[PDB]
């Protein structure tokens, strides 16, 4: 008789304003607080917030405060959870429940629950991936590469923006789809921007590198008019110093049910950090402990057991002593 | 090259307040009735994200709390009310010229003093357990702080909703069989299933209702010892051979017990050579191990042989298994 009826599954893309209903019947909707619990396949159960249907009072978890938004209409006897700008962190089952109370909260618990609402957030599709040499000497040259995916360079503009540690964002230059290049007047002399539309790649070169060129170097795509920068890459760190003896590392090689992984070989010094899908894959993963090779360098393998060409598998390799961070896919 | 000056360089705001950041430009940022001034929000260790464009337009998925105004050389970004996730550095940007510039930034942190209070941490050990049908079983739960007796014990069958079983540590919810039982107070509580039926197989949760926010336990899976390794062999990629090196990796995925022998087969010839083993720790899910064997040798000794194997000796295997490849 007493039921909490929830709205269907959600196909959501990053940046959506998804709203899930939960109409309550068979009781006094106005008498008990409606709560919201998020699941997720690999976590457990978490508290989003709660609403008072009698007036409209709210209290959310500090986390989902400005994120999730709880609404109530006693004319339709429904409670809403308006979740804006979601990510593949909000890929969970969402239950609406009530905190039923006996004897003025002598006993209070979630007795009746909604069937659940599976909310799923898409994997972007537009990607920008910066990469370059972690370390470089003064008076030397930097060379970075922006690797674009899900759009073409023939008609999209790419900006090179850097963030020095403790400094603000500093615009370096841009390459328009028609090949027009624009530079910062101040650093014009030292910068060279170019692209390879065929290879889906953009490049930046900076000369006479002094220590104040130590920065996270980003590539950002222009949206349509007014041409604000609507998509950014994760950035690539470039540290500038006289010595880094010695010197580089992390070389990433590829590797019934399907087993696949990557080999991180000949790196010094230890350690190397490895994860898959930027963390969105911890299932059947085996990140083997490193072993000191014959070549005095270190080595390890990271494998992951998965079902049998649709799901994307990328390992996130980080060898901090060389300021290296690399991402790679695996295919037969 | 227009210079954009932000104000203040930093601000500490109390939750639910108004915060007004400024951005002044050296020359007008206006062209044909439009202000080519945009705001970006950069959270810690993250790329910037567009919030406001042409001074007053919100981007899609940007809360009604962010707003911007101003014209010519004087602009402002306002967050009213200020929320916990609004702590970031905020940058103004201009494209009124061929050469775009950004401002210094305004770092906004939520203050800070007085802080708040911590959140309760629940733990269910072990995360997985097994037993027959018709036996008494005791499950264990723990709390980080005191909850007196405000503990619920839930039941979730795979692909099913949470089912309340026990509330107030020892009370049984309606429709719950007499075989289920609750006990404990303070920081430690126990579920108890006497003469366990097949229906009592699901993931058993726990929840605190003392202090806001409410927190649940990890989980405890029900199921009802030997395991042969899933033996695979990986050849060195095209990328690696160009380096003048060849590494063959023998994968032994999930096996119990630990005692397992791996023997390298150099093209029909058993040779204990330049190899090294790696091994994972005894798991919580199935308590099985994972082993790799990596026979590291130059492209001078390898490229000749086109077919290689890996001999795996384990209790789980009636006689050793030898996984091979053809390049």
């Amino acid at each position: 008789a007493v039921q909490l009826q929830q709205s269907g599954p959600e196909l959501v893309k990053p940046g959506a304003s998804v709203k899930i209903s939960c109409k309550a019947s068979g009781y006094s909707f106005t008498s008990y607080w409606i709560h919201w619990i998020k699941q997720r396949p690999g976590q457990g159960l978490e508290w989003i917030g709660m609403i008072d249907p009698s007036d409209g009072e709210t209290r959310l978890n500090q986390r989902f405060q400005g994120r999730a938004t709880l609404t109530v209409d006693e004319s339709t006897s429904t409670a809403y959870m308006q979740l804006r700008s979601p990510t593949s962190e909000d890929s969970a089952v969402y239950y609406c429940t009530r905190l039923k109370e006996y004897g003025n909260y002598d006993s209070f618990y979630f007795d009746v629950w909604g069937a659940g609402t599976l909310v799923t957030v898409s994997s972007s599709e537009v990607q920008l991936k910066e990469s370059g040499p972690g370390l470089v000497a003064p008076g030397g040259s930097l060379s970075i590469t922006c690797t674009v995916s899900g759009f073409s360079l023939t008609d999209s503009s790419i900006n090179w923006v850097r963030q020095p540690p403790g400094k603000g964002l500093e615009w370096l230059g841009m390459i328009w789809g028609d090949g027009r290049i624009d530079y910062a007047d101040a650093l014009k002399s030292r910068l060279s921007i170019s692209k390879d539309s065929s290879k889906s790649q953009v490049f930046l070169e900076m000369t006479s590198l002094r220590t104040d060129d130590t920065a996270t170097y980003y590539c950002a795509r222009d949206g349509y008019f007014p041409y604000a920068m609507d998509f950014w890459g994760q950035g690539t760190s470039v540290t500038v110093s006289s010595r880094t003896s010695a010197t580089k590392g992390p070389s990433v090689f590829p590797l019934g049910t399907a087993a696949l992984g990557c080999l991180v070989k000949d790196y010094f010094p230890e350690p190397v950090t490895v994860s898959w899908n930027s963390g969105a894959l911890t299932s059947g993963v085996h990140t083997f402990p490193a072993v000191l090779q014959s070549s005095g360098l270190y080595s390890l393998s990271s494998v992951v057991t998965v079902p049998s060409g649709t799901q994307t598998y990328i390992c996130n390799v980080n060898h901090k002593p060389s300021n290296t961070k690399v991402d790679k896919k695996v295919e037969p | 090259d227009i210079v954009l000056t932000q104000s203040p360089a930093s601000l500490a705001v109390s939750l639910g307040q108004r915060a007004t950041i400024s951005c002044r430009a050296s020359e007008s940022v206006d062209s044909y009735g439009q202000s080519y001034m945009h705001w970006y929000q950069q959270k810690a260790g993250q790329p910037p994200k567009l919030l406001i464009y042409l001074a007053s337009n919100l981007e899609s998925g940007v809360p009604a709390r962010f707003s911007g105004s101003g014209s010519r050389t004087d602009f402002t970004l306002t967050i009213d009310p200020v929320q916990a996730e609004d702590a970031a550095t905020y940058y103004c940007q201009q494209n009124a010229e061929d050469s775009r510039t950004f401002g210094g930034g305004t770092k906004l942190e939520i203050k800070g003093q007085p802080k708040a209070a911590p959140d309760i941490q629940m733990t269910q050990s072990p995360a997985s357990l097994s037993v027959s049908v018709g036996d008494t079983i005791t499950l264990t739960c723990h709390a980080s702080q005191n909850i007196d007796v405000w503990l619920s014990w839930f039941q979730q069958k795979p692909g099913n909703i949470p089912k309340l079983l026990i509330y107030k540590a020892s009370n049984l919810h309606t429709g719950v069989p007499s075989r289920f039982s609750g006990s404990g107070s303070g920081t430690g509580f126990t579920l108890t299933i006497s003469s366990l039926q097949p229906e009592d197989i699901a993931t058993y949760y726990c929840q605190q209702a003392h202090s806001y926010p409410f927190t649940f336990g990890g989980g405890t899976k029900l199921e009802i010892t030997v395991a042969a390794p899933s033996v695979f062999i990986f050849p060195p990629s095209d990328e690696q051979l160009k380096s003048g090196t060849a590494s063959v990796v023998c994968l032994l995925n999930n096996f119990y017990p630990r005692e397992a022998k791996v023997q390298w087969k150099v093209d029909n010839a058993l040779q204990s050579g330049n190899s090294q083993e790696s091994v994972t720790e005894q798991d919580s899910k199935d308590s099985t191990y994972s082993l790799s064997s990596t026979l590291t040798l130059s492209k001078a000794d390898y490229e000749k042989h086109k077919v290689y194997a890996c001999e795996v000796t384990h209790q789980g295997l009636s006689s050793p298994v030898t996984m091979s490849f053809n390049r």
